């Protein structure tokens, strides 16, 4: 009894009954990607002027990313390194107001491309939550101190330059 | 839900009108036959019987045969 | 055989069952499906072996669960020293510090 | 409810840090190691693996071995 | 929840893109490959197929082969 | 056989069982209903030697 | 306890007694030799012996 519906749940994702559109499935996958973060984060983003766009034009011939400063063209990605602008698929232009540009991809079966979107979203709402008083919040500073005390937390979260300068100044802060 | 009379795991409209099996990243997908997308990729168009669990009456279903989940 | 009188007996293997504690009535019951041949090759691969003849000059063999460093499940066992192995395996003690 | 991965009837914190078994009135109590109390009572301090049902891979639990619910 | 097609205990994206097994106190944890943490400790980086319960078609799943929960 | 002394021993097949892990108590149990001849032709067709 | 004071025939009984180095047997009640002889074979004391 339950074995037959167990089989029907083990192929519940495999069969697709009505498709009929290749570039429409990417739209649905971007939408149910972006709905996974809670709505309060999106309210926080839209409060200081946050715009989120779904394009399929890749981000070199895009008109609103056409001419921009070169140091903004090479920022830190989710690793800490830099990346050519001919291969990016997300960007948060924040010159006069923050504007998020997400290229549509199959985000439901690509969990590594699905993480750079979340990294740029957390990059967008960062300075709101870190600096509540135009300076770093002391609860977060105690957190930074207690994470730098450990080592697995230190080489997970911190970049390499921040890790070496955190001991060059000997937690001077 | 969707009708599936023969209980092999593939709906009856797809078995009558055509379907195909593709692998996308590393996951398989059984989808209906759209003649613009799947034709140029060299995919095969299958048809089966919506009433028979295996159209050739052997002990391997249509789903197992096209998907590779079979005795190798 | 009548000339040289040499005939010996080898032991190739031993079949035998295991008796486990039944938690309901406390009784110990022999499971005739499981045997000791599925168990001893798991003891022999995860344990260190110490043989000892300090009692009546007879070889007494014990096995102590030690850590295999290239296996994730086996690195969860507690660390075993040689001294604590001698203490809990045979009955060595330190009545003065030695 | 306390975590117990291996399902051997004894929690993982006690297996990693140390435990002992102690009859009190006529009933058996399994209890964590306390240096001020259990040392002078002549009680042994056990450690075992929180992810093996039987730390020596023999067919007797850690709980049955330390408690007495074993083949005598 | 997180998807798991072949029902072996590793999620699909971990099987496709990389994973490893680390032991932190006395508890093993199956984690995706982080090249800062796991490369300093000399861990191995595994990949396997998200739809076979055992990628080499032997009677031992990928989860048992990487976590040591196997015939020794 | 007394004249030429030629007698060899061919090995046509081998029957044997598989022992699988048991999640509830960690033991390893030989299932006497499944042999290796159901398994090993599936290894032989998906692998490279 | 083996006893042959009735018809000089050896009669063997067993009485549950406490093992002091096993926590399941330290829960059994305390057994004395007088009570063992009283409940196992049929000794008594009609006036104090
Ligand atoms: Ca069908
Ligand atoms: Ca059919
Ligand atoms: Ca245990
Ligand atoms: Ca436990
Ligand atoms: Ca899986
Ligand atoms: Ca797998």
């Amino acid at each position: 009894k339950t074995e037959k519906e167990k089989f029907k749940d083990s192929i519940n994702n495999l069969v697709k009954t009505e498709f009929t559109n290749e570039t429409l499935d990417k739209i649905q996958q971007t939408q149910d990607l972006l709905k996974k973060i809670p709505k309060d984060v999106l309210e926080i983003y839209s409060e200081l002027g946050g715009e989120i766009y779904f394009t399929d034009i890749d981000l070199v011939e895009h008109k609103e990313l056409q001419d921009l400063s070169e140091e903004e063209k090479n920022s830190m990605n989710s690793r800490g390194e830099k990346v050519p602008f001919a291969s990016r698929f997300v960007f948060e232009k924040k010159r006069e107001t923050p504007k998020l540009i997400i290229n549509i991809k199959d985000y439901a079966i690509n969990s590594e491309q699905s993480k750079e979107v979340y990294y740029e979203i957390g990059k967008g709402i960062s300075l709101d939550i870190i600096s509540k008083d135009k300076s770093l919040d002391p609860e977060f500073l105690n957190l930074i101190k207690s994470l730098s005390d450990d080592s697995d937390s230190s080489d997970l979260l911190f970049s390499q330059k921040f890790k070496e300068k955190l001991e060059l100044n000997n937690k001077s802060i | 839900t969707v009708p599936d009379r023969d209980n092999d795991g593939i709906p009856d409209s797809l078995e009558v009108e055509g379907y195909t099996v593709d692998v996308k990243n590393k996951r398989t997908f059984l989808s209906p036959w759209i003649s613009n997308i799947h034709e140029k990729k060299g995919l095969t168009k299958y048809k089966s019987s919506p009433e028979k669990w295996s159209t050739a009456s052997d002990p391997y279903s249509d789903f197992e045969k096209v998907t590779g989940r079979i005795d190798k | 055989l009548e000339k040289t009188k040499q005939l010996r007996l080898d032991t190739d293997q031993v079949y035998g069952n295991i008796a486990t504690y039944n938690f309901e009535n406390g009784r110990v019951r022999v499971d005739t499906g499981s045997n000791w041949s599925e168990v001893l090759p798991q003891i022999q691969e995860t344990t260190a072996r110490i043989i000892f003849n300090g009692k009546d000059l007879n070889l007494v063999e014990r096995r102590i669960a030690a850590v295999n460093p290239s296996d994730p499940l086996e690195t969860t066992k507690p660390d075993m020293t040689l001294k604590e192995a001698l203490k809990i395996a045979f009955g060595f003690n330190e009545p003065n510090g030695n």
